């Protein structure tokens, strides 16, 4: 049971870590009318 | 079988305990749970868990979750 | 209670990935020009 | 709970029409194969 | 290339193609009946015709095939239950047969024409292009139509040269086929009046064959030929689909609701006669009679013939079956045996006590007894619930006059809630259920299925006959417009 | 004109029963 | 245009009301008044038994 | 056995979906 | 020209309600059947067929009126105003229901109008008539719900009443009686009208989403001209962002729109077929595995099952009230309640 | 194009393609026959939905016997 | 007999196979309880 | 002639009489008047 | 007394190589008339 | 990825259909008997 | 119902010959 949660834990702290810092790295830069 | 009512009385909604396509169902949580968070690592036994109606919450959660993703991914 | 974290093992991963993760945006956040841009957005990348 | 007739008529009734659509369009690659 | 949905169309101006389709399609037809009439045949059991009718083995094609004559088998048996010396070779055997065999000489001429696709016949001779005078074939049809209308009318129904139709009496315990003579007066329009028919074939018959002299002699008018667009085969598609769904709403309306043409013997009770308790007040009705002439009430009862009672059950009505709840009703509440008598309910005063007939819409009846007057006495009461009128509180007997269980008087609660039950039902019937492994839910008649059937044929062909006549009136605007 | 017929025979009746549902209204019900 | 209607569509109004309080609308569609839905004696729901006798019936249900 | 038949029908649905998906007819301007 | 030819003429002038020949069908019979309801919900009175007061006379409102149907005395009557029920007394016929048969007769033959209408407006501006078969589905739902569905049954007592919580009780009463949602044709119904609706939302979306930037104007509703030979969205892009957002994306607009005529099309004839099934109590209302199941294992519980004893529960608390005709009476012990079970 | 004997002995039924009548023709003898055959199907139907009651025409099972 | 002017060939795209697949797994997945009751 | 036939033919007459005729007579009147 | 698998097993070993055939034969003549 | 070379067609004669429909029909009606046992 | 299977086996055997016999590949010369 810990186990499973400090791995759920771990899991979802990367995905929501990822997506944080993905949103961070300029994201409107990332369109085709950025020249 | 989930014991949804919460009153020892099971209810089965897969396929292996008699259901077919139309009858299947994920069965709500127990009454007994109500809407306090129920993860597998919050149940005793795995056992206890899958009786309870807690993979009906994760499926929710990650399900409601995953739509947003979608609104989200949409944009 | 706080995070769910009734074991602080719990607080080795919500701290040590977060970080980890802001140390490879660090070195995108190094390379970018940062002075100030007086637009909606930032085009430069 | 019913007969293997029950049985009989899922998997033929899935089989029947799959085959035919399968057979179609393998045609119709082939034509278009042998044409260009 | 052609779409999956367009592919027949390659025979659409093709006459010789087109007739070795049709050929084809009725060659399959044919085959069909015969087979469905062998595997009913090697199903059907003759044993007993009164209480294992054919109606309640799921028979399609026999009953009409005994509908216009054909009742005797190879097997020295018949469908009234007399046993025929020498059946003679139109039997449901032989009939199997006779459909089997026109199958495949139906299939050797669509293969023959479907080869020679190229007829001279086919072409025009002004333009040498492929064409059909339609207006007069269509003459030609009707004439050849109205002939044989006729021809059944005057020698089959009648029996002049045929063997008649099948006629029974008001309540289908006598019924056999026999020539109908026709009845030219108002009596003949009824649809119960099985003479009707005969009069409907010869009239119908002989202005069919004037009808189809004027429509060979005469040429359709220039606006009409316009306006229907008479030069294309898709307006006769349309038209005769829009007849053909016509003719199939009418059919389905005379099965569901009964005629001269759907015999109670051969397709069973209809559901209006459960409603309107047409059977019961016609049994109640005769033990009256019976008693007025100073018989006794279990004389009374044992006067009434059972394919009578059999009739005044509620497994039998077409409207207690289920979508796919499959096969004949034997299999859904076993095959019938014997008659157990007519049950009578006295409380502890001693009051007649009826139990309610179940309506046909409900699945489930509440099981209540009722006095004279409709005061409830006594009841099953809703699974485990408390109650103060329970057939174990209030004492009911029940003694039964007539059949098997005549002249018994049962005095136990257990079993006189399983009469009571069993007499919402209508009239006390025993079955077996190991023989088919019977589940006890009630199936269909062959008359609600043909019913189910064809009200959804002629539904799908009035949306056919909306499309292929939109097809056909705008033919110039297909495949997109300017 | 066609318009007229048409246009009347929907509102002779139309204000006959806006008429009778207003003194409907006013019933003591 | 407004002439005509300042004295026509008024009149359709009224009429509308009068049919209503008058009372004709009830004789008209037989709709029970709020006083008659049961008779002292028929104090249960009135229901047409008969297709072929069904005026008769009405009118001995609504005689009184 | 026809919770044999159910699962095969659900997998075989959600193989169509996969082979629609990633094996479907290549769309190009004509 | 000749009296047809004018009068052709005539029914066929640019006016500002086109009339054609099928007008002289569709006007009479459509108005009578709209002035036939109103006049049944704000005077015709439900006592003596149900039992109920169905007017603004009586104090309903717009949901609770209703042109009730016949009673079920009545059988499956045409009840002509001079039939043999009503035999030419105009209150006699109102009582017994005959406004009921009034207005869905002639508002059958105003839905057939309404189809020669389409069918003729598209022979005249000369365009494919994929109107009138679009309609062939309300026409399919119409046939087999007010009118195939009572002709099964025993009378036309048992078809819908023209109102609002009367459809609300219709559709109540045929879960109960019926476990019409268990239906496999109401299922793909349900599908149709669901995923019409989903192909609605999502193709406006798209093409409002989609757009060629054609004005200078934030509010982007004037770029557009009906005189356009251009498209005024991209359908490039549109392909583009299904088919990498959903994996799957229309290529063809002609299929897109044709596909979308299609679905609601298919889902109400598939309803209609189950509607017909329904006429002759041909229904799938129960699962004879999960019966015996249930009956030989008193543990054994599923949705389903509960589902039957929720329909077992419409049937017996409404059936007195809902079929006054048969004088249902019913105890309170043999009413069913899940305290007792 | 086969020619057979069949064929050239009913190739005069199938020779008259597109021949038509001038005008309208015998167009108002086929509308009085169609409400001739609309008024019967009035008749019959009411008899059978019992809002028509003939003399000696019980639309019923007992008619039968 | 000889050579038929109205042969017409035939054909079916992979998105209509796709759909007449999809088609019938569903309808299958639908009828399979109502089969087996 | 039961009181049911009488029925029938006078609303076979009334049909034509105030739903044919006076709708005809309108289309001829005013088709061949424009 | 006979078995109930045994009609599936009999059914779909008829059809399965039955169809397979066909499609492969009905795939050879469209590309000959492709071809030709 | 690109066109593969090695891509040949599959040919199966008329000959070789009704040897192969004859097989399976044979082989169905021998071994019929013995499924059912 | 065997025995269904088995006429059913024939026929469509004595069919396979039919066709194999009357709708054979016509020899022909090369
Ligand atoms: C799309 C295209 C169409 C577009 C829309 C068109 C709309 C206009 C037409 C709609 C109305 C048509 C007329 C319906 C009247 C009717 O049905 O009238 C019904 C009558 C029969 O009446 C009924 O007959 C039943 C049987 O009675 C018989 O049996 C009883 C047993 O007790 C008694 O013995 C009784 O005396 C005896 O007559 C019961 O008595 C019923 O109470 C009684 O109402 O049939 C008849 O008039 C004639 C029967 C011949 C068939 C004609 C209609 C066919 C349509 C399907 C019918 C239902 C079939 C099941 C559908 C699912
Ligand atoms: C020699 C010819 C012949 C004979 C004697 C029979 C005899 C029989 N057949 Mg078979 N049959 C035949 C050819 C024949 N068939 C062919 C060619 C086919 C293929 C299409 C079939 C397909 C077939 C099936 C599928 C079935 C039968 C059945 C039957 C039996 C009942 C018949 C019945 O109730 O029909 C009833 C027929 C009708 C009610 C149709 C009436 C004709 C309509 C009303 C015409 C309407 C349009 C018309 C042109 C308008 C006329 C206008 C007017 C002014 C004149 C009977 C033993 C049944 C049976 O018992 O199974 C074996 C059955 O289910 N037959
Ligand atoms: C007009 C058509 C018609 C009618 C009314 C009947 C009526 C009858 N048949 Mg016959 N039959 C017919 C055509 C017809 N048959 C044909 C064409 C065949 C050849 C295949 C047969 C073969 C046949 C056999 C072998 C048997 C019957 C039997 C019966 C009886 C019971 C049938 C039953 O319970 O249905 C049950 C029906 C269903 C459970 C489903 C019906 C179809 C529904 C509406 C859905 C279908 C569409 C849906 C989308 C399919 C999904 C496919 C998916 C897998 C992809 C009844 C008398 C039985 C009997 O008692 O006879 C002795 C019996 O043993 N019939
Ligand atoms: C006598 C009846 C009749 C006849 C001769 C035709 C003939 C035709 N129709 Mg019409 N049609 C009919 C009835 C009829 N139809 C009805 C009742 C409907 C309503 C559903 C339609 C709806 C319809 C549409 C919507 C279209 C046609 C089209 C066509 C043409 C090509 C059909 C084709 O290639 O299908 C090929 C079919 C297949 C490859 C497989 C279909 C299998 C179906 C879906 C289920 C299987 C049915 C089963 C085997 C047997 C049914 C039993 C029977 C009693 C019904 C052809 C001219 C098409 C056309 O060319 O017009 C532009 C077209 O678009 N028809
Ligand atoms: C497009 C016009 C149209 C159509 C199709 C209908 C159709 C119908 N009406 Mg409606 N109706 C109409 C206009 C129309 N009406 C108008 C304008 C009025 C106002 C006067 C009414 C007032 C009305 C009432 C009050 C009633 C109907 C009823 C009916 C039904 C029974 C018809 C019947 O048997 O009458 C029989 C008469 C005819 C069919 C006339 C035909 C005349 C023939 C063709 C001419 C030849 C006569 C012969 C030589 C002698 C039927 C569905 C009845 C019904 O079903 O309600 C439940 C009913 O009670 N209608
Ligand atoms: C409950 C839903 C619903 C309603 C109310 C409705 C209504 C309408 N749709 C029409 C059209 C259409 N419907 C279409 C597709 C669909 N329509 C659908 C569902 C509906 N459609 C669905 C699901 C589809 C998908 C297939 C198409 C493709 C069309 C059209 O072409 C047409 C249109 O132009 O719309 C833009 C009009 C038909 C006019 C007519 O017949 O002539 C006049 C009206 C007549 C004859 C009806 C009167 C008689 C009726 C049947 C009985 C009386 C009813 C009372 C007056 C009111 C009772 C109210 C209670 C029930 C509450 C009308 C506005
Ligand atoms: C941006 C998000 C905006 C959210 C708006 C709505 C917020 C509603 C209120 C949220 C309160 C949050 C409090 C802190 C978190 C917390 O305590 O978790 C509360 C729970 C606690 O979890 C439980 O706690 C219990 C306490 O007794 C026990 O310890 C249990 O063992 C433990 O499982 O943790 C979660 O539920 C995590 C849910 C998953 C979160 C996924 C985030 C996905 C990405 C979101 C966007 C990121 C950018
Ligand atoms: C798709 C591809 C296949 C299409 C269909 C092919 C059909 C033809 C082949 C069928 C073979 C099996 C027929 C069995 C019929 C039957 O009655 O099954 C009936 C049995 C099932 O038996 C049942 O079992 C149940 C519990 O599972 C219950 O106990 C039942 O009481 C019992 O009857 O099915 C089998 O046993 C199949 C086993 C097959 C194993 C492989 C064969 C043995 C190993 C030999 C391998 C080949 C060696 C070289 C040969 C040369
Ligand atoms: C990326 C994709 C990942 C897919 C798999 C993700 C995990 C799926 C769920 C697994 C699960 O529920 O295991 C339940 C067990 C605990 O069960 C419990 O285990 C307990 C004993 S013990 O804790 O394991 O020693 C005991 O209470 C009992 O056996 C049981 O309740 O949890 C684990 O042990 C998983 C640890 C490893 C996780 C790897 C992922
Ligand atoms: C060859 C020839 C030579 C000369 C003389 C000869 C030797 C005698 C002869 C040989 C002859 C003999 C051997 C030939 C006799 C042959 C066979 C038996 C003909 C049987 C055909 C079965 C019909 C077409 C069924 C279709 C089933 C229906 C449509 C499916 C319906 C289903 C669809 C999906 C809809 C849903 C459900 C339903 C409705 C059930
Ligand atoms: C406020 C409000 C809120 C929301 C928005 C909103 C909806 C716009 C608004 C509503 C406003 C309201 C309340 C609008 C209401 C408008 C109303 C009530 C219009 C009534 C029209 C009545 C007609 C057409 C009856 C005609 C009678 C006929 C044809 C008789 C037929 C006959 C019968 C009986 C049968 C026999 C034959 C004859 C004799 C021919």
């Amino acid at each position: 049971m810990f186990t499973l949660k400090i791995v759920v834990y771990t899991t979802v702290t990367l995905f929501v870590s990822l997506f944080t810092f993905g949103f961070l790295s300029n994201d409107a830069s990332r369109n085709p009318n950025r020249k | 079988p989930v014991d949804i009512d919460g009153i020892r009385e099971p209810v089965a909604g897969s396929l292996l305990y008699g259901n077919n396509i139309i009858s299947g169902a994920v069965i709500p949580s127990s009454a007994s749970i109500g809407i306090h968070f129920y993860p597998i690592w919050e149940a005793a036994s795995l056992d206890e868990w899958l009786y309870n109606g807690g993979p009906y919450q994760l499926i929710v959660d990650h399900f409601l979750l995953g739509v947003c993703g979608w609104i989200g991914r949409e944009w | 209670e706080a995070l769910g974290v009734d074991d602080g093992r719990l607080l080795v991963p919500l701290v040590l990935i977060p970080v980890f993760v802001a140390l490879l945006y660090g070195n995108f956040a190094s390379t970018q020009d940062n002075e100030d841009f007086f637009d909606t957005y930032d085009q430069r990348r | 709970n019913v007969s293997v007739a029950a049985y009989l008529a899922v998997l033929l009734g899935t089989f029947v029409p799959v085959v035919f659509l399968i057979t179609l369009f393998i045609q119709s690659e082939a034509r278009k194969a042998a044409e260009s | 290339g052609l779409p999956w949905y367009r592919v027949h169309t390659v025979v659409l101006n093709d006459p010789g193609r087109l007739i070795a389709v049709h050929l084809m399609h009725t060659a399959l037809v044919a085959g069909w009946a015969g087979s469905m009439a062998l595997y009913e045949l090697a199903v059907f059991d003759p044993s007993d015709p009164v209480l294992n009718p054919m109606w309640r083995q799921g028979m399609f094609v026999m009953p009409f095939m005994a509908r216009i004559g054909v009742t005797d088998s190879w097997g020295g048996w018949s469908i009234t239950g007399e046993s025929v010396a020498n059946p003679g070779f139109w039997s449901f055997e032989g009939v199997a047969l006779a459909h089997i065999g026109l199958s495949g000489l139906l299939f050797l001429a669509a293969v023959w024409h479907w080869v020679y696709w190229d007829l001279e016949l086919f072409r025009d001779p002004r333009t040498g292009n492929p064409a059909l005078d339609l207006p007069k074939i269509f003459g030609i049809h009707l004439l050849l139509s109205g002939v044989l209308c006729f021809g059944f009318g005057a020698f089959h129904v009648t029996g002049a040269w045929g063997p008649g139709i099948w006629v029974s009496d008001a309540y289908g315990i006598t019924g056999k086929v026999q020539p109908v003579a026709p009845a030219w007066g108002p009596e003949g329009f009824n649809p119960f009046n099985p003479s009707g028919v005969a009069s409907h074939h010869i009239a119908a018959g002989i202005l069919g064959f004037a009808a189809g002299i004027f429509h060979i002699a005469v040429r359709p008018p220039q606006r009409l030929y316009r306006a229907l667009r008479m030069g294309n085969i898709e307006t006769v598609l349309s038209s005769s689909i829009a007849a053909v769904f016509w003719s199939a709403f009418i059919t389905t309306g005379t099965m569901w609701y009964g005629s001269a043409t759907t015999p109670i013997e051969l397709f069973g009770p209809t559901r209006y006669q459960w409603d309107s308790g047409y059977f019961q007040q016609e049994i109640e009705r005769r033990v009256e009679n019976s008693l007025n002439e100073g018989l006794s009430l279990s004389e009374a009862w044992s006067r009434i013939p059972d394919k009578l009672a059999f009739y005044d059950y509620v497994g039998n009505n077409p409207a207690k079956g289920g979508l796919f709840r499959a096969g004949p009703m034997n299999k859904g509440d076993g095959i019938a045996e014997a008659w157990l008598g007519h049950p009578i309910f006295q409380d502890k005063e001693g009051r007649e006590l009826t139990v309610r007939r179940m309506p046909a819409f409900f699945e489930t009846f509440p099981v209540i007894l009722v006095d004279k007057d409709g005061i409830i006495r006594a009841d099953i009461p809703f699974r485990r619930a408390e109650s103060k009128y329970s057939i174990e509180q209030v004492g009911v007997t029940t003694s039964f006059y007539g059949g098997k269980l005549n002249g018994q008087v049962f005095t136990d609660a257990p079993t006189v809630k399983k009469y009571a039950r069993k007499a919402q039902l209508g009239e006390v019937m025993e079955f077996d259920r190991t023989t088919l492994e019977s589940d006890g839910v009630f199936r269909s008649s062959p008359r609600g299925w043909y019913t189910f059937g064809h009200a959804n044929f002629a539904l799908l062909f009035f949306l056919g006959h909306l499309w292929h006549g939109s097809r056909t009136l705008f033919r110039d605007v297909f495949s997109g417009i300017g | 004109t066609f318009r007229w017929l048409a246009i009347h025979g929907l509102a002779v009746p139309t204000v006959f029963f806006l008429g009778a549902i207003t003194s409907m209204q006013f019933i003591q019900r | 245009y407004w002439i005509i209607h300042s004295i026509t569509i008024p009149a359709l109004f009224v009429a509308g009301w009068l049919f209503v309080s008058t009372g004709l609308a009830y004789d008209i569609f037989g709709t029970p008044r709020p006083n008659e839905y049961f008779t002292q004696e028929r104090q249960q729901v009135p229901l047409v038994n008969d297709r072929f006798s069904a005026k008769q019936e009405l009118e001995d249900l609504t005689k009184g | 056995m026809e919770t044999l038949v159910y699962t095969f029908l659900l997998i075989g649905t959600l193989g169509v979906l996969f082979f629609a998906v990633f094996f479907r007819d290549p769309p190009r301007i004509a | 020209r000749g009296w047809f030819d004018l009068a052709d003429d005539w029914l066929k002038r640019d006016r500002f309600v086109f009339v054609g020949w099928s007008g002289l069908l569709l006007f009479p019979t459509s108005y009578l059947s709209i002035g036939g309801w109103f006049t049944g919900t704000t005077f015709v009175t439900s006592w003596y067929t149900h039992g109920l007061a169905s007017s603004y006379l009586e104090g309903c409102n717009f949901f609770t009126a209703a042109v009730s149907t016949p009673a079920n005395s009545m059988g499956h009557s045409l009840l002509l105003l001079w039939g043999p029920e009503a035999q030419g007394d105009f209150t006699r016929w109102c009582q017994i229901g005959g406004l009921w048969a009034f207005c869905a007769l002639h508002g059958s033959f105003g839905l057939i109008g309404f189809c020669l209408r389409q069918f003729e407006i598209a022979r005249l501006v000369g365009i494919r008539p994929y109107n009138a078969i679009a309609f062939s589905g309300p026409i399919a739902i119409f046939v087999s719900v007010f009118l195939m569905y009572p002709l099964g049954q025993a009378s036309w007592f048992f078809a819908p009443s023209l109102g609002v919580a009367a459809i609300f009780r219709f559709l109540l009463f045929i879960q109960g009686f019926h476990n019409f949602t268990l239906n496999p044709f109401h299922m793909m119904g349900v599908a149709g009208i669901l995923g019409a609706a989903l192909l609605c939302a999502i193709h406006g979306a798209t093409v409002q989403n989609t757009i060629f930037e054609d004005g200078d104007a934030a509010n982007t509703f004037r770029a557009f001209t009906p005189t356009q030979a251009e498209e005024t969205y991209s359908m490039v892009t549109a392909n583009r962002f299904w088919s990498q957002i959903f994996g799957v994306a229309f290529s063809n607009k002609r299929w897109l729109h044709f596909f979308m005529l299609f679905v609601p099309l298919a889902g109400l004839w598939t309803s209609a077929i189950g509607i017909v099934g329904l006429a002759l109590n041909l229904r799938a209302y129960d699962f004879v595995s999960q019966e015996l199941r249930a009956a030989e294992d008193p543990e054994f519980e599923t949705f389903y099952t509960k589902n039957i004893l929720l329909n077992e529960g419409i049937r017996s608390w409404m059936a007195a009230q809902d079929q006054p005709h048969e004088n249902f009476i019913f105890p309170e012990e043999v009413l069913p309640r899940g305290n007792a079970l | 194009a086969l020619r057979t004997r069949l064929g050239e002995l009913l190739r005069p039924l199938n020779s008259e393609y597109g021949k038509v009548a001038p005008g309208w023709g015998t167009t108002p003898i086929m509308g009085f026959v169609m409400l001739l055959f609309a008024v019967f199907l009035l008749i019959i139907l009411q008899i059978y939905n019992s809002s028509l009651i003939i003399e000696n025409v019980d639309v019923d099972w007992a008619s039968l016997g | 007999s000889g050579p038929n002017p109205n042969k017409q060939p035939v054909e079916l795209n992979r998105t209509s196979l796709f759909w007449g697949l999809l088609l019938i797994f569903v309808l299958a997945v639908l009828f399979s309880s109502y089969f087996f009751n | 002639m039961t009181p049911s036939f009488s029925a029938f033919i006078n609303s076979l007459l009334a049909g034509l009489f105030i739903v044919i005729i006076p709708i005809g007579t309108a289309l001829l009147i005013v088709s061949q008047s424009d």
